[PDB]
Formats: structure tokens, sequence, C-alpha cells
């Protein structure tokens, strides 16, 4: 085998940690402890942290590290019966890509867009404008702010979709930006690990550096206890309601970004005696970390525009793009030297973006590496074919109407594809492998067995966490509609597809590979419930 | 609470094979490891193999990779040691340690079996009784012996008087010289006590079915 | 083979007094996987210190571990009777595992003379061409002890062989037996047999002799 290796720990801590921060750390946890009992949600977020989520992290970077094989090749090593696992994953990342990426795009283009005097995203008496312009947030839903319709009139064009039917022309603009981003990403990953670990070590630190001058620029703005008080005043009636429960579950489980062959993946490329149970605890802790510094960030300058700009506190703080793409850049637009501020807060946006997708590629690379031979060989041929699909079929997020697009993939696409396939990858290797299989492995990489605390987190809390997710998601659907445009029914169907298609590949491979051995039934079993490293 | 005891040994001609085995008490031997360490007549504590909790992660030493073989039945609880191709360098006292995490050690041992190899053959003993020189100075304080000649192999038992008199007694241990040990032991008793009451070194050689008296009468 | 030698390897020592004992490594090892074992005499090993010092359950606070990388120490505060014993350092950071050369723990006491004691070979063995003479050197101080047969004033060396006890648990004594073999035949061609001792005790050795003929 002689597989390679990280050119050294931290380069793969640093890859880690910056797959694991992203944008759902700025842009969903502060809201949560805001609309869930400010600093008392902190409390069903760290049980849901400690139970939930971190059993499984830690799980995928002992698999990863241990079977030494990419997301694929080490499941069908692990359970042959359920090696469609690797394969819906793989699909899943590969769906991600398709769209995901925009953000890192937008970014971009704001950065490009911040070259200038006085920002644009802060007057109302523009091309771009309707007479229902505000300077600043309000809540009537026919009259937006100057850095909302900035946002959906100049740099997406929205308003000239009439749907996920119409697209629209395709604005050249961000169809150059989004090629900036593959660019990044291919000179980043062509070589792999080798470069990988190494210029993740500016995309992964990068957002500290942000983050820093971002927090002390944030806490001396007249106004920011305010925020503080809004993000972090406790009402421990919350922890009585089980929606908040589901949200910080939902919120815990989806941040740390696990079953997505990333984790197995870069994990994969360690020492077989790297102390990975003390990697999971350490960069688990710092993704959580960064959270709560990012929130701090964001409610200073969130409650500096309650006190200083006369906004309702619910007319601002709000979650996903909509925060770091119109409220946030509206207060920066009053902020003294505004021009700064706004380019080091888009490039924390790139780099937490970039970061996070190397993961998910190199899940893809990896995964296909371990199984096609002549692409492993292939690698920097492969990937330049990768991101060429990419940018292909990625126009539709460039279109006029590529809001559209965007919105649907991101309620769709990876959702309920990756409970499902972590559901089946929790019980594979709980029940199916085994825990004193699991555990067995890993005492002989790190020396200890993990504890009874952990393993009991393997094998039942994990299945119901995921259920209580589940449940929680399905109990609050409705048929997909953004602001006052719903979706046709042949687009919610779409979405459906696209979320099977993935992990159909669990029984339809389940069912391939079942009738494609010889034997009896409870022969043919034990030929696909023993692992490859027992039969050696 | 847990307990290891080890069963087997005995000597063996070179190039022989024998197998041990522990049986594990008083925990779940299912999960953990298990290793075998063993201890020449020179004290030098040496690891053998270590088998992992579900026996999928075996280690050995390379003194015996390729002759020795260690295995687990965690249904009747007994870790095992099959050993072939001996030599004489693994003439030892094989010890049954118990040690899952490396980073605590070995938690428990087990008494240890004890293995010995050559191409000596077995001899039982003849015990000889060591009375004082004829007629000199009592002393208040008389020394008798036993002397244990010629025997093979390790071990013997002796004791004085059934195991009565256990004060003022020197067993030495036993001297190897060409392929066979000499063993003596000494104990001193009041001359009121001698040949007032009469002394006996009792000599046992389980290995050659011997179990011999021997009383101390002056000359 | 990541070799561990133990110094000093036999060290007595007063009771109450201070021990330290090391362990060197021929190759760095973690602190988290060097472990310490006490075996007494007679008995398995026993699990003493595990990750250079944290104590084992039961072993008291009066011992304690500390070191690193490739040197490694043993200490005892106030070292008691009950500490008489062989510790031995083991490594479990690679394979294959190592224990260390060992130290033996004795106890230091004042000195003490041995009790000579001479035998001749009895009638039993005599019937067979044997005839073994024995002297026993019993309870003294320190270890070191040397004999000298004197078969009728000259002496002889060959054919002898020696036995030295454990120190006692009592009176912390040594006691060492000397059996000289001689066949039947040139056991009765000689009259007077003899056995000196030459401690530390004495400047002049404490002899005791016979004769055949009593
Ligand atoms: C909001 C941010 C800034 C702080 C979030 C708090 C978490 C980082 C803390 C709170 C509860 C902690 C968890 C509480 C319990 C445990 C069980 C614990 O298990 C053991 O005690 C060891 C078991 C063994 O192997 O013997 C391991 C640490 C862990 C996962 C802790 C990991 C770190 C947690 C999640
Ligand atoms: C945002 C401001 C206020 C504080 C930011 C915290 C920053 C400075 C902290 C949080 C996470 C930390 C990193 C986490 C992990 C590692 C890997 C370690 O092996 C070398 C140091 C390194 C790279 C740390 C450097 C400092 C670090 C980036
Ligand atoms: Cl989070
Ligand atoms: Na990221
Ligand atoms: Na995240």
């Amino acid at each position: 085998d002689e597989r390679e290796t990280w050119s050294g720990k931290v380069d793969f801590l640093l890859s880690v940690i910056g797959y694991a921060v992203g944008l759902a750390n700025v842009w969903r946890f502060p809201y949560l402890c805001y609309k869930n009992g400010g600093g008392a949600f902190l409390v069903p977020y760290g049980i849901m942290l400690a139970v939930g989520g971190i059993p499984l992290f830690y799980m995928e970077l002992a698999l990863g590290q241990h079977n030494r094989k990419g997301a694929i090749t080490c499941w069908g090593r692990l359970v042959p019966l359920f090696k469609g696992i690797g394969y819906a994953v793989v699909l899943i990342s590969f769906y991600l890509n398709f769209y995901y990426n925009v953000i890192i795009a937008w970014s971009l283009r704001f950065f490009f867009a911040s070259f200038t005097n006085s920002l644009p995203w802060t007057s109302c008496n523009n091309i771009w404008n309707t007479p229902n312009c505000r300077p600043f947030e309000g809540h009537v839903e026919g009259f937006q702010s100057a850095a909302s319709e900035y946002f959906n009139r100049y740099i997406l064009e929205l308003n000239r979709s009439e749907g996920i039917h119409d697209l629209g022309a395709i604005k050249w603009d961000m169809a150059l930006c989004l090629l900036i981003v593959y660019l990044i990403c291919y000179f980043s990953l062509w070589k792999g690990i080798s470069t990988s670990g190494k210029v993740v070590w500016f995309t992964a630190l990068f957002p500290y550096a942000a983050l820093l001058i971002l927090l002390i620029r944030g806490l001396t703005l007249p106004g920011s206890f305010l925020g503080i008080q809004y993000y972090l005043t406790p009402n421990f009636s919350a922890i009585y309601k089980a929606e908040v429960w589901a949200d910080a579950a939902t919120q815990v489980f989806f941040s740390l970004g696990p079953g997505l062959g990333s984790l197995l993946a870069y994990a994969s490329y360690n020492k077989y005696h790297n102390n990975v149970y003390k990697d999971a605890l350490l960069t688990s802790f710092i993704n959580s970390a960064t959270s709560f510094i990012a929130g701090f960030v964001i409610f200073s300058v969130l409650g500096y525009m309650a006190h200083t700009l006369g906004v309702r506190i619910e007319d601002v703080a709000t979650s996903g793009p909509g925060l770091v793409f119109v409220v946030y850049p509206a207060a920066i637009a009053t902020m003294p030297a505004s021009t700064f501020w706004a380019l080091i807060f888009f490039m924390m946006l790139a780099t937490l973006g970039l970061d996070s997708q190397f993961g998910t590629v190199e899940a893809i690379i990896t995964a296909l590496s371990d199984e096609f031979p002549k692409i492993k060989r292939n690698r920097e041929l492969f990937v330049a074919g990768l991101f060429s699909l990419y940018f292909v079929v990625g126009l539709a997020s460039c279109t006029q109407g590529g809001f559209y697009f965007f919105h649907l993939l991101d309620r769709y696409a990876a959702g309920y594809s990756i409970l499902v396939a972590v559901f089946f990858e929790a019980i594979a290797v709980s029940w199916i492998y085994g825990t004193n299989r699991f555990s067995e492995d890993i005492r002989d990489m790190i020396g200890f067995p993990p504890g009874r605390y952990w393993q009991v987190c393997w094998r039942f809390v994990a299945p119901i966490f995921l259920l209580f997710i589940t449940v929680y998601l399905l109990i609050g659907y409705e048929p997909l509609t953004y602001a006052d445009y719903v979706y046709p029914s042949w687009a919610n169907a779409l979405g459906w597809c696209i979320a099977g298609s993935s992990v159909v590949m669990i029984p339809a491979v389940a069912i391939f590979k079942l009738l494609s051995t010889p034997g009896s039934l409870r022969q043919r079993f034990t030929i696909l419930t023993t692992p490859w490293r027992d039969q050696q | 609470e847990v307990q290891l005891v080890e069963s087997g040994g005995g000597l063996v001609k070179p190039g022989g094979s024998l197998k041990l085995s522990c049986a594990a008490s008083g925990f779940t031997f299912s999960s953990y490891a298990m290793s075998w360490v063993r201890q020449s007549p020179e004290k030098r504590l040496e690891w053998v193999a270590e088998i992992s909790s579900g026996g999928r992660y075996i280690y050995y030493s390379d003194t015996v990779t390729g002759r020795f073989t260690i295995s687990r039945d965690n249904a009747r609880n007994i870790l095992h040691l099959e050993m072939s191709s001996l030599r004489s360098e693994d003439t030892a006292m094989y010890y049954c340690a118990r040690g899952e995490v490396r980073q605590r050690g070995f938690d428990y041992w087990g008494q240890g079996t004890t293995l010995t190899v050559s191409s000596a053959k077995t001899t039982a003993p003849s015990v000889y009784p060591l009375a004082p020189v004829c007629g000199d100075t009592t002393g208040s304080s008389v020394t008798l012996g036993c002397l244990v000649k010629g025997y093979f192999p390790e071990p013997v038992t002796l004791t004085w008087n059934s195991g009565s008199l256990s004060s003022g007694v020197h067993t030495f241990p036993a001297v190897l010289q060409s392929d066979l040990y000499t063993l003596s032991s000494s104990v001193t008793v009041t001359s009121s006590t001698w040949p007032s009451q009469s002394i006996t070194c009792n000599v046992a050689h389980p290995a050659s079915s011997t179990k011999v008296d021997k009383k101390i009468e002056p000359r | 083979e990541n070799v561990l030698t133990q110094s000093p390897a036999i060290m007595s020592t007063s009771p109450g007094e201070k021990v330290t004992m090391t362990c060197r490594a021929s190759s760095s090892v973690g602190s988290s996987y060097l472990h310490w074992y006490q075996q007494k005499s007679g008995a398995s090993p026993k699990l003493w210190i595990y990750s250079t010092s944290n104590l084992a359950s039961g072993v008291p606070a009066r011992f304690s571990g500390s070191g690193s990388g490739t040197s490694y120490s043993l200490t005892i505060s106030s070292v008691e009777a009950e500490d008489a014993a062989t510790y031995y350092c083991q490594q479990f950071s690679g394979y294959p595992l190592t224990f260390g050369s060992g130290t033996k723990l004795e106890m230091k006491r004042a000195d003490a003379a041995p009790t000579v004691s001479i035998f001749p070979p009895s009638s039993e063995q005599l019937t067979s061409g044997g005839a073994s003479v024995v002297c026993f050197l019993n309870n003294f101080y320190p270890k070191d002890i040397n004999v000298k047969w004197k078969i009728d004033g000259s002496e002889r060396q060959n054919g002898v062989l020696n036995s030295w006890t454990d120190q006692d648990s009592k009176d912390s004594t040594y006691s060492m037996s000397s059996t000289l073999t001689l066949t039947k035949d040139e056991y009765e061609r000689h009259n007077s047999y003899t056995c000196e001792a030459t401690h530390k005790t004495s400047t002049s050795p404490i002899v005791k002799s016979f004769n055949r003929n009593e």
C-alpha cells in the first residue's frame, strides 16, 4: 500500500478545523442562541454536542485513519452489504459542489465590488433601486433596504426571473467569479495533500484574524453590548420546548459535517497510530469555539444597528446568506473606514467556504482514487475534469434566476440524503461490524479502548439522535417557497429525486451485491458481513 | 476478583512442542487484551506475545515468531500459547498478564507456569541425612542438615517434620551442575530438642514419584 | 528492540533512608507508556507505577516516579523492609514490548559473623561410590563470603557446589552452603577435612574441621 501521509500533523489539523468551521458557524449558530433563549441555548446545544455530534465526528475520523482508504472502499472494506454507503455519500458530496460553491463566488463579487470610496449598497438612488427602497431593514415585505435591493437587483438580478422555469440571461460577471473559485480550488487540490494541507494554512487561519479585527471593531461600537444582551440573555423557558432541542440537535450535527466522506478521506492519510481521539476532541471544540466567538462579531454590530441606525432587532437578526450579504454589509457601510471592514469580512466568508469545500471534493477524489487506480494515477487530470463538469452546469447559478436554482438544491440535494446515510453509517459500525470490533480497532491505534460512554453513544443514542433530527425536519416540512414565489410541484418532485438518487445507492448496491455472490441466504450474509480485514 | 492461573508446563526435549493455557476468572475476559511474558532462571523478564481482546491483532517477539502461536477462547475464558520447535533458550517461567490499555500497563499477572527444555533425562534424588560430627560440644544449639543430591528437574519440596519446624531452617536454592541439581537444607535446634525429639527432612519430587522421609540420628 | 537498562543492579539501603533507581531507554519513549513493576522474591510481578508517575491501586504514596524521554527513575521516599524486592521498568510504547534489566533492593544491616558447621558424608552416601562433605555458613551480613576446603592441610579447589540463600526477612542475614564431593575411594584416603570461612567480620578465618575417625 504505502499511502500518502500529511507533511505535518498541523496540516491535518488545519485542513480539518478548516473543513469543519464554515458559514453555518457565523450565520446560523448566533441566531439560534438569539431565537432560542440566548445563553440558555448552550445547555441543549452542549448536551446534543456531547452525546450526538462529537460521537459521530469521532467515529468517522477513526474509520478514516484505521481503514486507510477512501469512502467507497472503506465501507466495502468494512461491511460489503452496505458498500453503497460510500457511493451515496460520494454522490452527496458530488451534488453539493454543484451549487454551494456559489456562496464563495458571491463573496468574491462583494470583495471585487468593495474597491471603491463609497460602497454601492448604502444608497437608495441607483439605477437598480425601486421607490420602495429604504435606507435600512424593515418589517413590511414590499419595502426592502438599500442592501437588500442591491443584492437582489444588481448582483443577483433575481427580479428578472419569474421562477425556477425562468432562469433568464446569464450574468457573465458572476460566471467569471465562479471560475475564479474553481481556480482557487484546483491549484490547491490537483497535487493532493502535498499542497492541500499547505494552502489550508491560509484559508483555515485567516478567519481568526478577520474575527479578531472584527471583534474589537464590533465591541467598540456605540451600542455593542445591547446585541450581546440579545445574543446571550438567558431565557431558560426555551429548554422545555422540544423544537429548540431539535434546533440544537440539527445544528450540532451539520456544523461538524460528518457522513460526507471528508473526515474519512482526510483521516485515511494519518499515521495508523495517531491519537485520533485527541484530534477529534480538539478540532470539534475549536468548531463550536469559533461559533461562540462569531456570535459576538455578529451581535455586537447587530446591536449597533438597533442603537444608532434605529432598526428593530427582529428585522436584522436573521440567518443564512441574508445575514452576510445584506444586513452586515449595511452596517459596515455606516461605520468609519468602511471599505476596510468590508474586504476583511468578505474574504472571511470566502476563506470560510473554501476550506470546507476542499474536504468535500477531496472526499470524492480519495474515494475514487482508492477504487479506480487509473484515476488515482491521474489525479491532476481527473480533478481537472471534475471542476470542468462543475463549471458547465454551474452556469445555472450565474443566470438571473440562479438563486431560485441555489435555494432549491440547498433544501433538497444534501439535507435528508446525509441523514439516512449516517443513520446507516451508524448502525453498520455499531451492529453489523460491532462496537467490540470497532473499540478493539482503535485500541490497536491509540493504545486504549474507547470508554463505555463513547460506544454507548455509538450504539443507542446515535440512531435516536438522527431520528430526532429527521422527525423535526419532516414535522416542519412545507412545499418549497422563496419570498413571494411558490415553487411548482414538479420542482419539489425534482428535489426528492436528487435526494433519493444518492441514498438509493444503499439498497440498490445492497441488492446488486446480495444476488451477485453464491451460496444460501445465511451463507451469503456471512459473506457480506465479514470484513475485509478479518478475512485478511 | 480478577484471577489468572497458568496451566501446562514441564520439561520438553529440544525441538519438542507444548501448549500452555491461562484460565481467566473474575472479569470480562473478552474485552481485555492478554499477553505472555516470561522470565528465565537468570531473572530476565521478556515479553513474548500479545493478543488483542478480539484476537484480531497479534504481536510476537522476534525470538519466538514462527515457533509460538497465541490464541483466545472467550467462551471458556482461556488464553493459550502453542509452542513448537523449542530451543533451550525458551526455558523460563511463563506469565499470563492482563494488559488492555497500553498507557496503564499490565494490570494483573498470573502465578506463572514453568517450562524446561533439555536433552537431559529425569532423575530422582538420593537424599542424605546430615548429623553433626561425632561426640562434640552441645553449645545450646545444634545444626542438623539434609543433602538432596543429583536430581532433575526442578522442583523439589524440602520440609522438616511435616512442616511443623519453620524456625531456624535454611533451605538453600538448588544449583545445576552438569545436568543434575544438588540441594541442601539446614535446621538449628536447641540441644535439649535433639536427639530427644527426632528431626526428619521430607523430600518430595513429583517429577519422579518420589516421597522420602529421612531421620537425623547421631553416630 | 528498545533496550532499557536499569541502575543500580542491586542496592542495599537502611530502612527510613531514601532510594532512587534509574531506567535508561536506548530510544525515547513517551511519558504515558513507561511503567514500573515490583516483583518480590518467589512471586509474580505486580503493576507498581504506570505512566511515569501514577501509582497503582494499593502501592503506598511513599513511592513516586518521574523522568521522560530516554531517562526515567523510581524513588521511594522512606524505605521499608516490605520494599525489599526487584523493580522492573517496562515500555509499552512500541513493539516489541521490553522490560528493564531490574534493580534489586535489599536492606542494609549491621554486620554479622557466620556460624560455620561442617558435616561428614553419611553412611548411606558412602555405600555407593560417593562422599560429600557439606559446610553451612548461616546468618551473616554482608552477602559476600568465601570458603576454602582443606583436605589434610592442602587446599582443594575443584569439585564443590556453593549455594547462597536469599536475604532473610527476619534478621536480614544471608546463608551459604558449600558441598565438596569426592569419590568414596579418594575420600577414605584422607583423614582430616577442613572448612574455612573468610568473612569481613574477622581478619583470621573461622575454621571448622573434623577427622574421619570419630
Ligand atoms: C459553546 C462552546 C464555546 C463550548 C461548548 C462546550 C463543549 C465544548 C463541551 C461541553 C460538554 C463537553 C463534553 C462533556 C462530556 C464529555 C464525555 C467525556 O467522556 C469522558 O469523560 C472520557 C471517557 C473515557 O474514555 O474514559 C469526554 C468529553 C466530553 C465529550 C466533553 C467534550 C467537550 C464538551 C461537549
Ligand atoms: C478570533 C480571535 C479573537 C481568536 C481566534 C483564535 C485563534 C487565534 C486560535 C483558535 C484555533 C487555533 C488554532 C487551532 C489549531 C492549531 C493547530 C495546532 O497544532 C497549532 C496552532 C493552531 C493553528 C491554532 C492557532 C490559534 C488558533 C487559530
Ligand atoms: Cl455550530
Ligand atoms: Na469552512
Ligand atoms: Na459548520
